[PDB]
């Protein structure tokens, strides 16, 4: 549980940072395909 | 919507995938089959 807990902490921290204004600045700008990098992105940070 | 629809393509298509990993395994096994040591 422990191992679980800080594990998570340190991926949720991704979102806990509140920095992802520089990402969206081009979020306003991405195309399909930066969209579908992000999604690929987002599981393969999941599985690290 | 484009991320639900991604969403649903690999839920969709996830055993056959999975069916595709196990053929290019065999087919990898297959090519290493003729390996050849070197001094």
């Amino acid at each position: 549980l422990f191992a679980l807990r800080y594990n998570i902490l340190t991926l949720m921290r991704m979102l806990s940072l509140k920095s992802l204004k520089k990402q969206m600045k081009k979020v306003k700008k991405m195309t399909v395909k930066d969209m579908v990098t992000a999604f690929f992105s987002s599981y393969w940070s999941i599985f690290m | 919507a484009y991320q639900q629809k991604l969403l649903n393509y690999f839920a969709r298509n996830f055993y056959n995938m999975r069916m595709l990993a196990l053929f290019v395994a065999f087919a990898i096994n297959f090519i290493l089959l003729f390996y050849k040591v070197s001094t």
